[PDB]
């Protein structure tokens, strides 16, 4: 298992973009 | 004499309210998977 | 045993606690009801004649 | 008694579909059909039927 | 900013795919029709459009 | 070598011992009658103009 997918796709404002 | 007649605007319907069968148990409709024919829609003729 | 109404029902709905149809899964073609006569219209749901 | 144990399933399913022609073909004497008929798994047809 | 990559499709992919009835029926006071709607392998749809 | 009357030929059938076929297994379009010249055109045999 040598990785995360995580998922950041979001626009992006700084290091975020969620919720 | 005379005058006018009156006036009907007789054109289609907002929602376009009946072009499609809706509740109705004759006439209904389907989208399944082509592969089990198992349709998706049952509409009891008593929802509007 | 002289029955001679059988031909006038049309749907039958059974269900368990007035919320579970008996046959339920989908063992039907449609799930709620059986049906018996289907006159009024058809859209291929009828059998010989 | 009728038998209880792994007879017959419990999990959804359909004893009878409805299966519409995917492709098919008009002439003044003939009229072609295909069918997919596809048999879902865990589950045998019989073409008697 | 926008996301840089992994939401876009870089091949030739459909917006507004088209669909055309694989059959059809017509009655004196109905109309009938019947599309083979594939939505295709890797993709999703919402049928809100 | 003057052959001059193949424009009149209509169908052909090879049958060993007397049930085989020998455009064999379907191999063919239709898969028992050779044909050569087809008067009754229908399903959409013809080939060139």
């Amino acid at each position: 298992a040598p990785r995360h997918g995580s998922r950041p796709f979001m626009g992006t404002w700084n290091e975020i973009g969620t919720s | 004499q005379a005058a006018p007649n009156r006036p009907n605007y007789i054109g289609f319907r907002d929602n376009f309210i009946g072009l499609m069968y809706y509740n109705s148990t004759g006439n209904m409709g389907v989208l399944a998977g082509q592969a089990s024919q198992l349709n998706a829609v049952v509409d009891l003729q008593d929802r509007n | 045993g002289t029955f001679y109404l059988n031909h006038t029902f049309k749907k039958v709905s059974i269900m368990f606690d007035s919320s579970v149809s008996w046959p339920g899964n989908d063992r039907l073609l449609t799930p709620n009801e059986f049906e018996i006569k289907r006159t009024v219209d058809g859209e291929g749901y009828n059998v010989a004649q | 008694v009728a038998p209880t144990h792994d007879v017959t399933t419990d999990r959804s399913q359909r004893l009878t579909l409805r299966f519409v022609p995917v492709d098919r073909e008009d002439t003044a004497y003939s009229y072609k059909v295909r069918f997919t008929l596809a048999v879902g798994d865990n589950r045998v047809l019989d073409m008697a039927s």
